[PDB]
RNA sequence: AUUGUUUGAACACCCCCCAAGCACGUGCCAGAAGGGUCGGUAAAACGUGCGGUGUCAGUAUAAAGCGUCUUGACUAGGCAGGCAGCGCGUCUGAGCGUG
RNA sequence: UGCUAGGUGACCCAAUACGGGCAUCGGGCAAAACUCGCGUAGGAUUAGCGAGCUGGGUCGCUUUUUUUUUUCAGCGGCCCAUGGCUUAUCCUUAGCCUGUCUUAACGGUACUAGGCCACGGUGGCACUGAAAAGGGGCCACGGUUCUUAUGAACCCAGCAGUGUUGAAUUUUGGACAAUCGCUUGAACGGCGGAUCCAGAUGCUGCUUACAAA
RNA sequence: UAGUCGCGGCCUGGAACGUAUGCGUGAUAUUAGAGUUGGAGUAAGUCGUAACAGGUUGGGGUAGGGGAACCUGCUCCAGAGUC
RNA sequence: AAAUUAGAGUUUGGUGCUGGCUCAGCUUUCAUGCGCCGAGCGGUGGUUUAUACACAUGCGAGCUUAAGGCCACGAGUGCGUAAUACGCGAGUU
């Protein structure tokens, strides 16, 4: 029709998650083991893990469980879903699986 | 289906026919060919291989081939 | 076969030949017209440009000339300027001519009364062409009277 | 042709979206959440038992593609007014063209 | 050119009587290979194409073979007409189409089987063949081993299997019986990690309490 | 009729061209990264009033001046009040 | 006898817009936890998805009257290629 828009339509299949880079599940090593504090209105510390991951880049993950046993050197398992309450944090460390398996009387 | 395909490739030949070479209940057999392009292919120099002779003899359109010039004993527990 | 303007003849027994060809996009519902340019051999090299010629494949001559020119249907009609100047003096000389025959009659009744009587005879003749074609009869439509 | 009687086992969820609720535990701590978020001492979300809803040898999480999404609009958005008319004109492109 | 049937043999083999191979001829249909008409990712922070970039003549372009008639291309050498394109070139992504999933449809996107192309650790090249190389030939590279060091041997994007990486990837199974292919004129012959059957393993469709005839 | 003859089949020969390859010297592409700066995020370190009748009426524009928010002109827009 | 269009929650003192996020849909993995691994008949599917990475070992093209005659079909992957590709449509020397 009007020829403009007949030329205005493969763009950038766009990961929504990019550090995963597509994939699901991707292990690494825990650089440090650290908490925080998070955002108004919350204040509970919240337990956090930066990982130096399988695709080389590094981001940071929530620590889910009562408590853990995660130390320098020590290799998880990471998924792929938020914390919200502290910005730009995106991943979430499984349990079931290596170093970090399941709390005790869950 | 000449010599260069395989038996699962796309095919200029049209049909090796409507065939169930398993039992079904009585007059055992399949329903055979569909026509007309079989006898235009078979003119026209296209091989059949040894079973569709037979196949082809059996259905009574073409006569019978003789297979056996000896007999030694075959083994049947092959499989 | 094609019938498509010519575009260039710079080129030796070779005429680049330019054919509009519609092409369908699926995504719009639209025609988008392209034009796509060939090579043809001509024989005589009649074809000025804007000839509007017809090519058809032969045996390839080249390695992308493919078609050769079958007919030139409308002659582009070209600037002779000496021609263009016996033209300036056959129209002057008519206007000239005409005036001085003419010169009360000013010079727009005479012309206007001869524009007048050659359409009346223009519409005698067609009338009389309908007359013959047709017959005495409405000018309703051709197509009743095509029984 | 012959005869006897019968519903497992888990996983997730149970504030709203979304079907399903209470007890003690700890009180912005341990925590959960996809979003709104709930805990700031009487928690219908978090520790556990009871009770119930979904699916069932499966079930939830994670991702990925499509749809929802008219959320690139041809079907099918628009553009003073959220974001969107180029500062204006000449303009033989392409396209649309019987007064 | 390649197959299948025929007809021929101053040939070879078989024959208590006759058919095969082997050479040639020709009927049938056939592949192959080329050509052009169109389609096709974005990028102006790619704007001129560093080029014969297109065309005409001349040759070279490695065979005559049934009646009136018959046989491509810049592919290379030479002149020559000076033009040809302008999403032209250049970059980077990417095997391509049907497919499969979804949507109500238009569309948008990982497979199924299968169509075609490309490639065989990298690169160059040739023989033969009608047509060229995934376990054929030669050289150079890069690996892997060994030498008394001088040089040789090998190249799993074939099957199983090993190792890294990965969240994750299977049995060093059986078999020519069925196809189908190659081959052989006995012999239900020989071979085939194609395939057919079994394994491990996601999805599924479909049963499943024992006893007894 | 006995060395002839050989259009035609097989064979030492030179050679344009043709990789990988070497010091020059260009392109596109890659991470290592010296080193600088910006965006963003953050519960309690902090200096003034942009903004709102909003207290000098502000700004799309182009240059100047100040430890900081900023102000100085010139046409516009009123998408600041309001008689 | 042609089988053809699902929303809700989220923003604000509330209302309506404005577009975005999420959940409920379908499909998909030797995904990751937790649980069973009774036995059979089957379909099918793995692009070892990636590495066109390096391969131990074994096997995959041998058949046949020393010599000769026949073994470019099958299997795998997608480096390169945005066009001698691939598809569609006409004609072939």
């Amino acid at each position: 029709a009007t020829v403009g828009q007949l030329l205005g339509g493969a763009k950038t299949r766009k990961c929504r998650i990019r550090q995963l880079d597509g994939s699901p599940f991707k292990k690494g090593i825990c650089l440090r083991v650290y908490t925080t504090s998070p955002k108004k209105p919350n204040s509970a510390n919240r337990k956090l893990a930066k990982v130096q991951l399988s695709n080389g880049l590094k981001a940071l993950a929530y620590i889910p469980g009562e408590g853990h046993n995660l130390q320098e050197h020590s290799m998880v398992l990471v998924s792929g879903n938020g914390v919200r309450d502290l910005p730009g944090v995106k991943l979430r460390i499984v349990r079931g699986r290596y170093d970090c398996a399941g709390v005790k009387d869950r | 289906m000449e010599k260069r395909q395989a038996r699962n490739s796309g095919v200029r030949k049209e049909d090796v026919g409507w065939w169930d070479p398993n039992p079904a209940a009585d007059g055992n057999m399949h329903l055979g060919l569909n026509f007309d392009r079989l006898k235009y292919w078979l003119t026209a120099g296209a091989k059949p291989t040894d079973k569709v002779a037979e196949l082809l003899g059996h259905a009574g359109v073409l006569p019978k081939v003789p297979q056996p010039p000896h007999y030694n004993p075959r083994d049947p527990k092959d499989d | 076969e094609f019938i498509g303007r010519v575009v260039s003849n710079r080129m030796q027994k070779t005429v680049v030949v330019a054919v509009s060809y519609v092409v369908w996009v699926p995504k719009y519902k639209v025609y988008q017209k392209r034009v796509a340019r060939h090579k043809a051999r001509d024989e005589s090299q009649a074809s000025v440009i804007g000839d509007i010629v017809r090519i058809r494949k032969s045996r390839k001559f080249s390695r992308e000339v493919s078609y050769s020119v079958v007919d030139t249907l409308r002659k582009a009609h070209v600037y002779d300027p000496a021609a263009a100047a016996a033209l300036v003096a056959t129209r002057d000389a008519a206007r000239a001519a005409a005036a001085a025959s003419t010169g009360r009659s000013d010079p727009w009744v005479a012309e206007a009364a001869r524009r007048l009587d050659a359409s009346a005879a223009r519409l005698a003749a067609l009338r009389e062409l309908y007359e013959k074609e047709v017959g005495p009869g409405v000018p309703l439509s051709g197509a009743v009277l095509a029984v």
